[PDB]
């Protein structure tokens, strides 16, 4: 299929003649992206031209770029003359000025949909600005990411009143903004009280605590537009994580990706986790990283992924605590639940004896595991012949992780031949920062010419 | 791998506003994002490369600097849409695997 040109530069010194080559393409473009492309502010007054006169430009991608202030009131100059529809400006040295220019724009286009503008020292003042424009009946804005920006908790009643002239609006990231529970409390009776029919809410690294996952809980419960939550890297705690389980376990709600890594998770937590992963048939996708789940609440989790209710699809427990002493439980999963496609499970001291066991819940014929990494998981050459029987013999495993492992050069060598084998469906081998010698680099480029369907990454 | 895979992947300091954007950018910069790749783990080292490569000993020695040197790890949180990092600064021990007199693997935290 193709939707009109599509111009993607990114990490590239851009050079005047091959810029004035590229303009006569964007006249033409679909969606121009030139991400990390040392763009200056001199350049904007040209993408300026294009945004007006050509009407198929949809995307507009400028990320990692210093177009600083002076950049963006040079590119918004064809803004405010009248389709993009999506606009990436994050991480280009933005600052409060910006945003009344980004205020107009807003103000100005009901045809742009996506707002990112994170990374950038905006500020509660400067944000202030830019919901004034949010608040304008013209637009339409669908996702607006405003993560990294400095922001404090003195931006929230501007952003609930944004959100109320904001019936559009389906996605919202504050991540990386320092609000507290207090603010993030009153966010929340803010969406609450918005008509939009929200599909995302990320608050990642917002200084959430336990006080303020009731609130977070009347969102789940009120919202059941809500598909995706991620509240990582916020130390809610077991306790908090209880009080989350109230909205998750909701019969209104309906999230499908719920991200809690670094939440100072316990065991404990693992209980109330358990009855989410039994009850939710809508859930699919769980980070649980980096939380000192351990053996014990590893296997709740197992126990719980057994129930046919159980759809999850895709479980991230990578730094965990876990050792081999969970990986039967695990095995056993592998064996009887049919929906889980994705398992990383890396940063955990399985060893050779845990990842064996894996590998015999893996065989079964309705373990439908595609992806399963296994990073620093203290595995050896001991390991690397079963991991070798598993290639060649499911058919639909195509992606395996076994990076930061000091698997040696036998190890290394037995994956190989199992990689040779043609029954062997494999379609990336990941293998990052193992050390062996140059006749394994030779052997693997050897074998990128010999089988081209299996990604072998180093 | 080799000695400039060892300087492209592991040692850097580039000034970003934020360890996230700093992870991000730098994973597609040095090469190790692309193709729709996200590098789960990857840490930059933010030294003298002199430091490292001192001046030769037997080959798959591994040896530890003197100095903890200032250090960022990336840790990938999210691989859709788009890679997202986190990561934390560290001043670090730094253990490398050594082939040809060479720093051509990073081997420790």
């Amino acid at each position: 299929y193709f939707q009109g040109m599509d111009l993607d530069i990114q990490c590239e010194e851009i050079n005047p003649s091959r810029w004035a080559e590229l303009l006569s393409t964007m006249k033409s473009c679909s969606t121009i992206r030139l991400d990390d492309c040392n763009l200056s502010s001199s350049n904007c007054k040209d993408l300026s031209s294009i945004i007006h006169t050509n009407p198929s430009l949809k995307e507009l991608k400028l990320n990692n770029n210093e177009l600083g202030d002076a950049g963006i009131e040079y590119l918004c100059k064809g803004l405010l003359t009248p389709s993009l529809q999506k606009l990436w400006l994050q991480n280009c040295n933005l600052t409060s000025a910006s945003c009344e220019t980004l205020r107009s724009v807003l103000s100005a286009q009901p045809s742009l949909t996506e707002l990112h503008v994170g990374d950038n020292k905006l500020g509660t003042a400067g944000v202030k600005v830019l919901c004034q424009g949010l608040m304008n009946p013209n637009c339409k804005l669908q996702k607006l990411q405003l993560e990294y920006c400095e922001l404090t908790a003195d931006i929230v009643e501007a952003l609930n009143a944004a959100l109320q002239a904001k019936p559009t609006l389906k996605e919202l990231s504050l991540s990386n903004n320092t609000l507290g529970d207090t603010a993030v409390k009153q966010l929340c009776r803010g969406l609450v009280e918005a008509s939009c029919d929200l599909e995302l809410l990320h608050l990642e690294n917002c200084g959430i605590t336990s006080d303020s996952c009731r609130d977070i809980s009347a969102v789940l419960s009120s919202k059941p537009s809500l598909l995706d939550l991620a509240v990582g890297d916020n130390k809610i705690g077991d306790t908090g994580l209880a009080l989350l389980c109230q909205g998750l376990l909701h019969p209104n709600c309906k999230i499908q990706k719920l991200w809690l890594w670094d939440c100072d998770l316990t065991s404990a937590s693992c209980k109330d986790l358990s009855r989410v992963f039994s009850t939710k048939e809508t859930l699919l996708e769980v980070s649980l990283i980096d939380n000192n789940l351990r053996d014990s609440g590893m296997e709740m989790l197992c126990q719980a992924l057994k129930d046919p209710k159980a759809h999850l699809q895709e479980l991230w427990v990578r730094e965990c605590g876990l050792t081999a002493a969970c990986c039967k439980a695990v095995s056993s999963v592998l064996s009887v639940n049919k929906h889980l496609q994705v398992l990383h499970i890396g940063e955990n001291k399985l060893g050779n004896a845990g990842v064996e066991i894996l590998c015999e819940g893996l065989l079964h014929p309705n373990c439908n595991i595609h992806s399963l990494w296994l990073g620093n998981c203290d595995i050896t050459a001991a390991c690397c012949a079963t991991l070798a029987n598993v290639m060649v013999t499911k058919q639909n495993l195509t992606e395996l992780d076994l990076s930061y492992n000091t698997l040696e050069d036998e190890g290394v060598m037995k994956l190989c031949e199992a990689v040779r084998n043609p029954n062997c469906k494999m379609q990336q081998l990941i293998l990052y920062d193992i050390f062996w010698g140059p006749e394994v680099d030779d052997e693997l480029k050897a074998l990128e010419e010999a089988r081209p369907d299996v990604k072998i990454i180093s | 791998p080799t000695y400039q895979d060892f300087l492209r992947t592991h040692v850097d300091k580039t000034s970003f506003p934020n360890i996230a954007a700093y992870c991000n950018v730098m994973m597609v910069r040095r090469g190790i994002n692309v193709h729709g790749r996200c590098k789960s783990l990857n840490t930059f080292v933010h030294t003298d490369p002199r430091n490292l490569n001192t001046i030769n000993q037997p080959n798959r020695a591994l040896r530890t600097t003197q100095q903890q040197l200032p250090v960022t790890d990336c840790k990938l949180i999210r691989s859709h849409p788009t890679c997202s990092y986190t990561g934390n600064q560290f001043n670090h021990r730094v253990r490398v695997g050594c082939w040809g007199g060479l720093p051509v693997h990073l081997d420790g935290t």
